[PDB]
C-alpha cells in the first residue's frame, strides 16, 4: 500500500491523490532460483469507518523443494529504494525495484519487483520519476493454535540527491 | 485531506495459492499515512501452518 | 494436459503413468514485454464416466494497454518443441520452451514457458529427458450471446534425433 | 491401461484475473491420449467478452 | 558454424548459400547462475584452400568463484534443439535454443543462447524457420607443456514433425 | 570509475583503498530488447603523473536494425541509484542498478548492469552494502573530422535512508 | 596514506570494442576530483568511425 | 553453384578472449563434412593456459 508513503510537497503524491476512491495495482516476482509469484491489489478508502480495505490475489509457482522459501531460511528483506517512473499516456505508474531476502546464514536471495500503480480516477497531476525508500521487518508471533506475525513499514518518497 | 486521517485503521484479506497449496490470510493494522509507517498484525484462516517462509507475502498485503 | 502427447514405447509415459489418480503443474509465462503469467492446474481421471477433469486458476499481469495481447493482435502460437527433464530425487519433471505467439501483421510475440508436472502418486519409472513436439490451433466461434472458441492440439514425445 | 481409453471426454473450469479483469471459463473436450489429439470448446461464464486475446489462455486448460 | 548443418531438399540452406564469401554472427550465453558470455565469429572460405576460416571474438564476466564453471564441474552440453527463424526486413536469421551443461554429481547448469546469423551479402532467398538438432562432444587431450582438446558436432535441420 | 564516488565517515571506501595498485570490474548490460553487452576493465594510478589509467573492453550484439540505439533515439541516462553489496568470503563487491536511457520523444529504455568490483590485493576492511547515487550526462562535440564527446558524472555514496 | 590519490586529478582512457560485429578504438583524457566525486572526461572516436551506434551505451563503460 | 563447398573440407580457428578477466588465445584445425553436418575440431590454448574456467562454455564459441 503506497498511501502509507512519506511525500515531500514538491513530489505528486499519486496514491494519497487517488483517495478515498483508491487504486489497483499488479507486481510480478522473479527470484534468481527461478520462482515466479504474482499479486494483484484493491485498496479502498471507507471514510465512514477512517480505514483502508486490501483485498489481495497472490499466487506463485516452481520454488525449489529445498529452496529457502519452501524450508523457511528467510529473515528479512534488505531495505530498498524503488524506482517510481509516470507512463505519461496511460495515466498510471510503474514500479521497479530489485529486492534482497537474507538467508538466515548470513547470505542473500534476489527478486525483480515490476509493478503497475493504476488509480481508479483519471488523474489531475502525474508525478515525475522519483524514489521510494523502504524498510520493512517481520516478527512471527505463531502460538500453538494460529499461525501469525507481525509487519513493519517506513516509507519516504524522494527526488535524485544530484 | 482526500478520505486520509494521521492515524487510520487498516483490513487485509489475502486469497492465494503458492506451489499448489491454497491458503488464506486476514489481518488488521495501523499506519500514519503522513509519517510512511504502518503495523500490521496478520492470522492464516485456511492452510495453517504454510508450508513456505511468511517473507514472500510481506508486500503483498 | 500432458496425458495428450503420443509417447513411443521406450520413452517412459510420467503422465499416463500418473492416471488415474492425475497430477499438477504449475508454469511461469514471461513475455518479452514484460507481462507475466501464471496457471496451476489439477488433471484428475473419473473412470466411471471415461472423462478427464481440469481445474485451473490463470493470473497475469503488467500486459501493456497497447499491447497485441490487450489490442488482440494475436492468430495461434507457432509450433513448438518442448524439453522435458526429470528432477532425479524429487520424482518430478521440467518443462522448458520458448514460445511464439504469430502477429496479425506477419511478426512474433515471444514468451518463456517453465513448467514442474507433479504425480500425485510417489512414481516406479523416471523418464529420461526427451522432447515433445505441439501444434496448437484456435478458431474463435464467438455469437451475440456467449464468447466461445475451439481449440485443437497435436503433440508427440521424441528422442534425441542424433 | 491407467484409467484411459482411445476416446475420451474431458471437462475444463478455469478461474482467472488478468490485467485486474476476473473471469471463469468451461470448456468439454474430446481427445486420443495414445494419438497425442485433443479438440475442445470453451465458454466464457463470467467477465465475457475478455478484454485481451484468447490465445494467453490456450496453454492453460 | 552452421554450414556445417545436414540441410534437406525442402529447407533453403541460408548458410551454405551465403558461401565462399561467409557469414557473420552474434551469441548472447545468459547462465542461470547469473553469467554473460557475448562471441562474435566471422566465417570466410578460402576455395584455393578448400579451408573455412573462423575469427572468433569471446568475452565473459560474472562466473561464481565457486560455481560449476570456474570450478570446472562439466562434462558436456546436452544434445538440443535450436529453432531457426526469418527477419523478413533485414534478410538475417535469429537462433535461440536453451542449452544445458551436464555436471559430474549428474547435475545440469541451464544457459539461454539467443544467436543472429548475417550472411555477407544480401541473400534472394530466406528459409521459413525450422529446427536444428545438435550433439556435441568434447574430449581434452590436454598434456603438462600445452591445453589441447578435440570436439565433434553432429546437427540436422527439421521442419515441424506434424 | 568509483574513485570518483564522494563516500562519507561511515562507510568504508573499498575503491579509494585499492588505489594505488587499483582494481577491476566486469559488468553485464541486459536492454529490454533482448541486446546484450559486455564490458571489463582495468584502472591503475600513475602516481608520478597523478593520472589514473583505464584500458576497456567493451562488446555488444543483438541490438535491434531499427531500435533506438541503431537508431541514435538515445540522449543521456536517468540520474540512478545502484546498490553496493560486500561478497564476505570473496572480497569483492556486486553492483546492481536498472537504468533507463532518455529516447528524444520523451521514451524510456531499461537496461539491467550487473557488475562485479575486484581490487587487486585483498582488502583488509570490506563495506557494508551501501548505494550510491549517479548523474551522467554527455554532450556530442562531433566536428567533420572525428567523432568526439563529453561526459561528466557526479557521484555520492549512501547508507539507508531511515 | 593516500593511495596515491590527489584532489584534483588526470585521467586516460582505451576502449577497445565490437557492437553487432562492427570493431573500433576510442580514447579519452579527463580531469577528476575524487574525494567530491566529479569527472569530465573528452572522448576521440580513433578507428571505426563514424560509429553505427549511440555513445550512450558506451558511457558506463569508461 | 557449388558456394566453394566440397563434401570433405578443412577449418581453421582464431578465438581472442577474456573472461572473469583471464585473457587468453586459442587457434585449431578441424575437418569437415557440410552436407552430413560432421565437424572434429582439435584447439590449442598458445596465451592465457592453462584456463582457470571449463573449455565448455567455447565450445559454442567456435
Amino acid at each position: 500500500d503506497r498511501i502509507f508513503t512519506e511525500y515531500p510537497q514538491d513530489i505528486v503524491d499519486y496514491f494519497k491523490n487517488s483517495c478515498p476512491a483508491g487504486y489497483t495495482w499488479g507486481r510480478s516476482f522473479l527470484f534468481e532460483d527461478g520462482a515466479v509469484c504474482i499479486c494483484n491489489v484493491d485498496i479502498t478508502v471507507s471514510v465512514k469507518e477512517n480505514c483502508i480495505y486490501h483485498k489481495s490475489i497472490f499466487n506463485g509457482v516452481n520454488f525449489p523443494a529445498d529452496g529457502p522459501v519452501m524450508k523457511k531460511m528467510t529473515t528479512n528483506w534488505e531495505a530498498s529504494c524503488e524506482k517510481i517512473m509516470p507512463v505519461p499516456k496511460q495515466g498510471i505508474l510503474k514500479g521497479d525495484v530489485s529486492m534482497y531476502l537474507l538467508l538466515k546464514d548470513g547470505g542473500r536471495y534476489r527478486c525483480q519487483f515490476d509493478t503497475v500503480y493504476k488509480a481508479k480516477s483519471v488523474p489531475s497531476k502525474m508525478p515525475e520519476w522519483h524514489f521510494i525508500q523502504h524498510k520493512l521487518l517481520r516478527e512471527d508471533r505463531s502460538d500453538a493454535k494460529n499461525q501469525k506475525w507481525q509487519l513493519t513499514e517506513h516509507a519516504i518518497a524522494f527526488p535524485s540527491a544530484l | 485531506k482526500h478520505g486520509l486521517k494521521e492515524e487510520m485503521t487498516m483490513k487485509y484479506h489475502m486469497e492465494g495459492c503458492v506451489n499448489g497449496h491454497k491458503f488464506v490470510i486476514t489481518g488488521e493494522g495501523i499506519g500514519y499515512p503522513f509519517k510512511g509507517k504502518q503495523t500490521i498484525n496478520l492470522c492464516v484462516i485456511e492452510g495453517g501452518p504454510l508450508p513456505f517462509s511468511e517473507d514472500i507475502l510481506s508486500a503483498g498485503f
